């Protein structure tokens, strides 16, 4: 049923870009974009491992980081 | 052995968007037409929804009434006044009569300018621009008698659960009393502008045509079924208020076109003028407000004089009252149709759910079925005749 | 030269301020109350002050109604359609700062988040009367201006 | 007026009907036909010489003429009432001494949530406000702080000329809503003298 | 204790009548569309005890209490203070959501 | 992805927040040249990380509008008279700074303004009044990739005189040079398609063969947000060349196809005929107001920095020490400002 | 106004003082449609009428 | 109610009132007596497929005696319409309408319960009748 | 059935009395009896039409709703030819969640009737629109705003929320605010959503009293 729930909203995700619902600039923001970006990133690979990072950045990291 | 015949094939997916002489607010709409005739008309919505019903369960109910008042910016005094109906019910506080007489001259006040800007907007989206400015000095002087009774000339937040804030301002009655006196003949003017014009009866006959079935099956309401042939006003059928009281004949067409629609909206702002004559001459004298305190604020002369007036106004205006467990909706004859709400209480002093029913949503979903066979140029007028607005279609 | 560019600059403030078309970008209650502005009881016609449908004929956007995640985008689509002057008015609480549905999923808090606003005019809804004080404020601003000089110097 | 030629309509349909069908002359809103020479020229002139249109442009022509209502903004200012809910104002005792308290009533009153306050004991001993910022791009005006506020504190002046070129300046504090009720006092004290009558 | 006997007799009513069907668990939270990051916070259940300045027993879990005393609260997240006007800041969403709801 | 901080001096006290908007950077700066080009993207990237941004600008209210929208309330601040020969005014604006940007440069000459005031002098003296306070951390000066002291043209010679000038009184600023930057906005794209399109003839100095590393403005604008967020950074100055190297010539053809242009407008000015052409206008500049008929292109100055190779030096800094990769500016996002114009299904 | 030295709120409590009262239907015993027809008037004199009610309760 | 046209007519006719209101969009047919009577007689042939001893078909047997007993006395069809409230157009439609929703009844066959079945009914008292008087 | 105009004065009665009292009285007990399978449990309350009379509410399962709307739309002493809205609550202390209300009028009767289904995250319900066209976009915006499919709807879209959105703003777990935000950017010349900062956080205020007892 969840299976089911979450075809009829991906097939909805489909049809908004297919009926011209949503507009270039969404296509443009939320896929391309972002997967272009991450081609062009480079990024030096971190001696520290996942707890230093984290802890040298913020104190809860939970909460999220912009401009990363 | 016969053969077989073929069909043509519709295209041009147009796309309608938020236009000015139309409805106010925006609107967005798809059309899919063959060639100058529209087939399918889908409205898009949500462009003014600023997730008001959710908000409500946030705030208290004192804290919730101006977000009724701007649901439909038109009319504000019947949006709110459905909500505190329903507080009241579920409150089971009682109104004093001078309250209830107050509540219904000022929502045929509302009504009247309701029906002044959807008939001279409609002209205006026809293109006859003088009906529109020899109404807006009407409606400044009805916007002065807001300003004189709430001091906000559009959202006064003036009705209040057990009655109104404040009093009647003396000298009042008079003023009204003469923008009644020559009310009457400002309607004649308008009237023979757009009555009896060959070039307005052309555009408007026989266009947005409606039965009564269908109107009951779409769940329209007001101007709508009264301009098909149904003799159904909630003034009359369901009574609220001190309406029973009062004497006016529901007015009735049977066309269902245009016209028909028009023609029953300015005899509704005759009928609403009598009302506000039987008002004014009628009006009681006493309370105002609830006695009540424990639902009521007390008078600051007695918040300043009594300790326990001043126990009440402090847990008012703070944790506000407690409403008994329970649901209800209560509907009101708003000048577009039915407006009603659907409120569940806990027990809490805050609203767990706030269902807003729209009587514009229904008729922009009837949008589709009376729009079908027309041409790009009747859009407008259909859209005029609903008199959609879309901050109250999208709560 | 000093004082011609300085007369020629005075009277081009005089022309862009005294003629202002305005495109009304008109969501909510707020646009009423600007219908009521150039109604017969207030003359924004008297003022220069008359309204265009279309953005590239339209030198002042009226912001006027409560911005929309939905809407943002086409807010912003009409901007840029504008041509250069471009002054954009805020008006009433939702558009200055979201107002009473500040605190709302659907809600951009300020039309300023996505167009430069030169000048906001208070209210829920601004009296029309507030809005033609803002509507002056506006016109000050292009008076205050002295773009010819500005290029002699430059 | 009401009336209905079986020509004139905005449907193709329904012109369709009337044009092949006669039902139109069993409703009763429909013109009949004329059924003598007279009523025929009567209708053939109506039509032919735009007799309607003629009757809209006298009544129309009355507008030339009669009274203009309008008002020069600048030189001329529209009604105000003393309810009039505009530009917030803290207000002092005619001593000196404000008369806000820090109750926070209003601020737990406010709809939008435009007021915080925060607040201290002063050194006399009074319970003051160590801070009071309204935001103006918040409010909704609905005046319901100043219905909330025991002492009279807090008003909503009858000032409408308050546009700000920055958003900034329209995040008011104790300092500006002061002067506003200094600026403001003697209008605000007569229209809250008249006021108190009624409530 | 003995009985509210008001709309909670038809609200208990219904809750006794009708069920839910069982799902996995965590199926629902994908259903539900928020982002997946929010079931990375951990949940305190927990009921508010008694404030000491007043004695009423209703906040508390009593037979008085006839109301829901339970609540679904969120770990506390970083908050500072706007530049301009020393405003509270936060970028928490689930801040408020289950101490009031 | 982790953030990293700016790397200023107390930053970890005053910062907070997730780094957006609304959160605290504890960058104040004060970007001369805001409303330009480049200046324009500078305080974006600065800004959008809930940082403050001090932009002084000649006095123009309509020009200086986008950056109203940059920031959330308080954090960009509009000065409105800045003059370059005005000390009390510069101190004024860098009072409150940490980090000084200087994005001020003319492409061309004037009455009011010569190259040696705009690119030497200003800078001189800014560098004095930075050196004084002891405030301000860091330092960015923005040049282009060809300045040299041994330069024919006057603008790229005076650039690298007042880049020495800096160095000497700040030794620890740093010198970002990029190359011919794309963008909406930009000054290279939108000059060549204005010649191709809107001119008779569109001239050429010598054959296009003059190499250029052009750049995409979003990768400048990244570049120095990591030159900020780094201090090892400071005292260098970093060739931010393109990915790319291309001659004129292509970019040229390469512009023609995109907009699928009828044939080929451009036509052989070579060098030794523009330096006479040219040599009395530039007296006629030095003269005359600015007028949009001429300039940019038609001068001596064009036609001599177009005569040379502006590319990075083999032994240089760039994008890569500042792990960046930079997009390529003949094809994607950088290439759609003129795919909108024509691209042969379009009009 | 006879409240002012007279202050009783248990006997004008109305929120408080609602209550729920429980039945159960059963489908076995028939409906009684002697009840909702044989008060249905067959002619035209017999019709009977509820009037409209002219104001909604107030404490006076 | 009042006619929103300036033109004259009336509405004492009996048949200009059907023509202004719109009764002809209901049906076009006349919608005499006895055409009613036929209607209510089809009608309670229908509800024959409805089992003997249910409630459904009795409700339906019940009303449909009432009305053809209302059209016994009154011979008038005006005099129908009083006693019903309703247009005979609309009364006719009525059991139509219910002949619509015999198919559906008959696919779920509601009637069918244990006979142990047990509705629950919460009924609400109002503090007024208890406050003022016992 | 369909309120026609009728007489032209002297219709100043509310109703005829019989009308009125089978609906003040044997509502609920009439559809018991009429159609026991489709109803559970059955609610006389505080009435929906006016303050003085009592309405009926009906539970019934998500299987029977639609036969039991299309009984209450053409029988004939019950005719509810009208859906004033369909609307759901979510009570998230229930394991079935939602419970979609559907609110009808009879002109006949006068009277108005409150149906609900009480669902659960994923159970759907079956779509009523052959029985009244207005539900079409009242169980659009039902599935927009808590996320109740409704089976067999036409097309099933999302009506009031921006496009792209997945979260369903009505349920009791969503926070107020949201989880993203709006904003044009500069550097990419488009408007772009962004996780949510907030300038002031939004201040929630516990009135509660222990002394209340009006809280269920
Ligand atoms: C009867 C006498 C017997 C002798 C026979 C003589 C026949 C007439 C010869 C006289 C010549 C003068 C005629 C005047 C021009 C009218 C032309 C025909 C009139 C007409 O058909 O009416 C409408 C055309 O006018 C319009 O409506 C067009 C739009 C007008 C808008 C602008 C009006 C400008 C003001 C009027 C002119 C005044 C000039 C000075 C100010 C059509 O419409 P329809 O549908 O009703 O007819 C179709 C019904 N099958
Ligand atoms: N192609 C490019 O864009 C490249 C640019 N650069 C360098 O970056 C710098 C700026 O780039 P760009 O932004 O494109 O150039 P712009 O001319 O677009 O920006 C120039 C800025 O400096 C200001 N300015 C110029 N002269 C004066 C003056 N006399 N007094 C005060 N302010 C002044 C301008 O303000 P006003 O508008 O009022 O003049 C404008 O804000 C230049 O030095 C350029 O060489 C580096 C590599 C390539
Ligand atoms: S600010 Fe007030 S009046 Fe203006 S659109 Fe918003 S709610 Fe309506
Ligand atoms: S008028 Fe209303 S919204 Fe404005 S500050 Fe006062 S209480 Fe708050
Ligand atoms: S202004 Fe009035 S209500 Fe607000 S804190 Fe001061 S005394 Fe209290």
């Amino acid at each position: 049923r969840v299976t089911d729930l979450l075809i009829f909203k991906g097939r909805e995700e489909l049809e908004t870009y297919l009926f011209m619902y949503k507009q270039r600039h969404h296509a443009i923001t939320e896929y391309i974009e972002p997967y272009q970006i991450k081609k062009l990133l480079i990024e030096r690979k971190s001696s520290n491992s996942a707890f230093l990072d984290s802890f040298y950045e913020k104190a809860y990291p939970l909460v999220h980081s912009k401009y990363a | 052995m016969k053969p077989l015949t073929p069909s043509k094939v519709s295209n041009f997916t147009i796309n309608f968007g938020p236009q000015h002489p139309a409805a106010h607010g925006v609107l967005r709409l798809v059309l899919e037409m063959d060639g100058e005739i529209i087939k399918r008309a889908d409205p898009h919505i949500g462009l003014l929804h600023r997730g008001t019903e959710k908000l409500l369960e946030y705030k208290t109910y004192n804290q919730g009434i101006p977000y009724f008042d701007r649901l439909d910016y038109v009319s504000m005094m019947c949006m709110e006044h459905s909500y505190v109906l329903a507080i009241e019910q579920l409150l089971n506080v009682a109104v004093p009569l001078r309250g209830q007489y107050i509540r219904v001259l000022f929502s045929e006040i509302t009504r009247i300018m309701n029906h002044i800007l959807a008939i001279t907007c409609h002209s205006m989206d026809v293109g006859a621009l003088t009906p529109f400015l020899w109404a807006f000095e009407e409606r400044e002087k009805l916007f002065e008698f807001y300003e004189r009774v709430s001091g906000a000339r559009m959202h006064a937040a003036y009705f209040r659960v057990g009655g109104v804030a404040q009093d009647l301002p003396i000298g009042l009655l008079r003023d009204i009393y003469d923008w009644s006196r020559q009310f009457a003949s400002r309607v004649d003017e308008m009237e023979e502008l757009l009555t009896g014009n060959r070039i307005w009866k052309e555009r408007t006959i026989d266009v947005g045509l409606v039965t009564a079935q269908q109107a009951w099956d779409w769940g329209c309401s007001g101007p709508i079924l009264r301009g098909s042939g149904i003799d159904w006003d909630l003034r009359k059928n369901q009574p609220y208020d001190v309406y029973g009281r009062m004497d006016f004949n529901v007015p009735i067409a049977g066309h269902g076109d245009c016209y028909d629609r028009y023609l029953v909206r300015v005899q509704e702002m005759r009928e609403s003028l009598r009302i506000i004559y039987q008002c004014l001459n009628e009006m009681p004298d006493g309370l105002y407000k609830t006695p009540d305190q424990k639902v009521s604020p007390p008078s600051r002369g007695q918040m300043k004089q009594s300790m326990e007036s001043l126990i009440h106004h402090f847990k008012l205006f703070s944790e506000g009252y407690h409403v008994p467990a329970g649901e209800t909706y209560r509907a009101v004859e708003a000048p577009k149709g039915e407006f009603g709400v659907y409120l569940v209480s806990r027990g809490g002093n805050r609203p767990y759910r706030c269902k807003i029913r729209s009587p514009g949503y229904a008729h922009l979903q009837m949008l589709d079925m009376v729009a079908k066979g027309a041409m790009l140029a009747d859009v407008v007028t259909i859209i005029g005749t609903l008199d959609v607005v879309f901050g109250e279609i999208d709560r | 030269a000093d004082f011609i560019v300085s007369k020629v600059d005075t009277v081009v403030n005089w022309a862009r301020a005294g003629s202002m078309w305005p495109m009304t970008f008109g969501l909510a209650c707020c646009a009423v109350e600007m219908m009521h502005a150039g109604a017969s009881r207030y003359d924004l016609d008297r003022f220069g002050i008359i309204f265009r449908p279309s953005p590239r004929q339209s030198d002042v956007m009226i912001v006027a109604g409560t911005l929309t995640n939905k809407m943002a985008p086409a807010l912003r689509k009409v901007y840029d359609q504008m041509p250069e002057p471009k002054w954009v008015v805020s008006m009433g609480s939702c558009a200055n700062g979201g107002g009473y549905y500040h605190y709302s999923y659907s809600v951009v808090r300020g039309c300023d988040r996505v167009v430069p606003v030169d000048v906001y005019v208070p209210g829920c809804p601004p009296t029309a009367e507030g809005l033609l004080y803002g509507l002056l404020q506006l016109q000050k601003k292009i008076y205050r201006s002295k773009n010819t000089q500005l290029w002699w110097n430059k | 007026g009401t009336e209905r030629r079986p020509g004139q309509s905005g449907a193709w349909k329904q012109v369709d009907k009337q044009r092949y069908s006669s039902e139109w002359e069993q409703d009763p809103t429909f013109k009949q036909v004329p059924k003598n020479v007279s009523e025929v020229l009567d209708d053939s002139v109506s039509v032919l010489f735009l007799t309607d249109i003629v009757r809209g442009m006298m009544y129309s022509a009355s507008g030339f003429f009669d009274d203009k209502v309008t008002i020069l903004y600048p030189f001329e200012k529209g009604a105000v009432s003393p309810r009039f809910r505009g530009e917030h104002a803290l207000r002092r005792y005619p001593t000196g001494e404000e008369r806000c308290i820090s109750c926070k009533l209003c601020e737990a009153i406010c709809p939008a949530q435009a007021i915080t306050i925060e607040a201290e004991e002063r050194e006399d001993g009074s319970r003051k406000t160590t801070r009071y910022d309204i935001d103006m791009t918040k409010c909704i005006y609905c005046g319901f702080c100043q219905e909330a506020c025991p002492v009279d504190a807090i008003v909503e002046g009858p000032n409408f000329e308050f546009s700000t070129e920055t958003r900034e300046e329209l995040l008011y504090d104790k300092q500006k809503l002061l002067e506003n009720g200094d600026k403001w006092e003697q209008e605000i004290a007569a229209n809250l003298r008249t006021e108190s009558l009624y409530r | 204790a003995t009985a509210p006997q008001d709309f909670s007799l038809a609200m208990k009513k219904a809750d006794e009548i009708y069920s839910g069907k069982t799902v996995k668990a965590g199926d629902i939270g994908f259903s539900a569309g928020v982002p997946l990051e929010t079931y990375n916070r951990k949940v305190r259940i927990f009921c508010p005890a008694k404030a000491a300045s007043q004695s009423g027993l209703g906040r508390t879990l009593h037979p008085s209490s006839k109301a829901p005393q339970w609540k679904i609260v969120f770990e506390n997240l970083s908050k500072w203070e706007n530049p301009l006007m020393g405003w509270t800041s936060t970028a928490d969403p689930l801040e408020n959501v289950g101490r009031s709801t | 992805s982790t953030l990293k901080p700016f790397d200023l001096n107390a930053n970890n006290a005053v910062r907070n927040g997730p780094g957006g908007r609304s959160s605290i950077g504890g960058v104040v700066a004060t970007v001369f040249g805001a409303n330009g080009f480049i200046g324009s993207y500078v305080v974006n990237e600065i800004s959008k990380r809930g940082n403050q941004v001090v932009c002084p600008y000649r006095c123009n209210e309509n020009k200086v509008q986008p950056l109203k929208q940059m920031g959330d309330l308080g954090q960009v601040v509009l000065l409105p008279e800045f003059d370059i020969h005005d000390d009390e005014y510069i101190r004024r604006a860098i009072s409150r700074s940490n980090v000084v940007i200087n994005c001020v440069g003319i492409r061309q000459e004037t009455k009011n303004y010569s190259y040696k005031d705009v690119h030497v002098d200003f800078p001189t003296r800014l560098a004095k009044i930075v050196a004084e306070s002891g405030k301000v951390e860091r330092f960015i000066q923005v040049s282009e990739m060809g300045a040299d002291v041994s330069h024919a043209s006057r603008r790229l010679q005076t650039k690298a005189v007042g880049d020495e000038a800096i160095m000497k009184y700040i030794p620890d600023a740093t010198i970002i040079r990029p190359g011919n930057v794309v963008g909406i906005e930009d000054y290279f794209y939108n000059n060549l398609i204005f010649q191709l399109s809107y001119t008779i003839v569109a001239p050429v100095i010598n054959n296009g063969a003059n190499k250029v590393q052009p750049t995409y403005i979003l990768d400048v604008a990244d570049a120095v947000v990591k030159i900020l967020k780094d201090k090892k950074t400071s005292g260098k100055t970093y060739y931010l060349g393109g990915p790319e190297t291309l001659t004129m010539r292509q970019i040229y053809d390469h512009l023609i196809d995109t907009l699928r242009l009828s044939n080929d407008d451009t036509v052989n000015l070579r060098y030794e005929l523009a330096k006479m052409l040219y040599k009395p206008l530039d007296t006629l500049r030095t003269k005359l107001p600015e007028f949009p008929f001429l300039g940019f292109m038609m001068s001596s100055d064009y036609a001599e920095e177009q005569v040379a190779d502006s590319v990075a030096p083999a032994g240089s800094l760039g994008y890569k020490d500042l792990s960046i990769s930079p997009a390529k500016v003949t094809e994607g996002l950088a290439i759609e400002g003129v795919r909108f114009i024509r691209v042969g299904g379009y009009d | 106004p006879k409240l002012v030295y007279d202050i009783k709120y248990f006997a004008r409590d109305y929120r408080r003082n609602n209550s729920y009262t429980v039945r159960s239907v059963d489908s076995k015993t028939p409906f009684d449609y002697s009840k909702v027809f044989g008060s249905a008037p067959l002619k035209p004199a017999d019709v009977k009428t509820v009037r409209i009610p002219e104001v909604m309760p107030h404490r006076g | 109610f009042k006619a929103v046209a300036d033109v004259e007519i009336d509405f004492s006719n009996r048949a200009v009132l059907k023509k202004y209101v719109g009764v002809d969009h209901l049906s076009k047919e006349q919608g005499t007596k006895a055409k009613f009577i036929v209607s209510l007689n089809s009608l309670l042939e229908a509800v024959k497929s409805v089992p003997e001893t249910a409630e459904y078909r009795k409700a339906i047997e019940a009303t449909c005696q009432y009305r053809l007993k209302v059209c016994g006395e009154n011979n008038s069809d005006a005099a129908i319409e009083e006693v019903l409230d309703a247009h005979l157009e609309e009364l006719i439609a009525e059991s139509k309408e219910e002949l619509r929703i015999l198919p559906v009844l008959l696919e779920s066959k509601p009637w069918d319960v244990p006979a142990d079945y047990s509705a629950p009914v919460f009924d609400y008292v109002d503090a007024s009748t208890i406050l003022d008087k016992k | 059935s369909y309120c026609y105009a009728r007489k032209m004065t002297d219709k100043d009665y509310i109703a005829y009395d019989n009308i009125k009292n089978f609906g003040d009285n044997y509502l609920t007990d009439y559809i018991i009896k009429t159609v026991p399978k489709y109803v559970t449990m059955a609610v006389n309350g505080p009435a929906q039409s006016s303050v003085l009379y009592q309405e009926p509410t009906i539970y019934t399962t998500p299987e029977h709703i639609y036969a039991l709307c299309a009984f209450l739309r053409d029988h004939v002493n019950l005719q509810y030819k009208t859906l004033i809205d369909i609307t759901a609550v979510d009570y998230p202390e229930r394991s079935a969640r939602f419970e979609v209300v559907y609110h009808l009028l009879s002109p006949r009767l006068n009277n108005r009737i409150r149906i609900k289904v009480v669902v659960d995250e994923v159970t759907s319900v079956p779509s009523v629109s052959r029985i009244w066209n207005a539900a079409n976009w009242f169980e659009r915006e039902t599935w927009d705003m808590f996320g109740v499919f409704f089976s067999n709807h036409p097309d099933l879209r999302r009506v009031l929320t921006d496009y792209g959105f997945t979260g369903h703003p009505l349920r009791k777990d969503f926070p107020l605010t949201g989880y993203t935000e709006v904003r044009y950017d500069y550097g990419k010349k488009r408007v772009i959503s962004e996780p949510l900062e907030l300038t002031q956080e939004f201040r929630y205020f516990d009135f509660s009293s222990p002394w209340d007892t009006l809280s269920r």
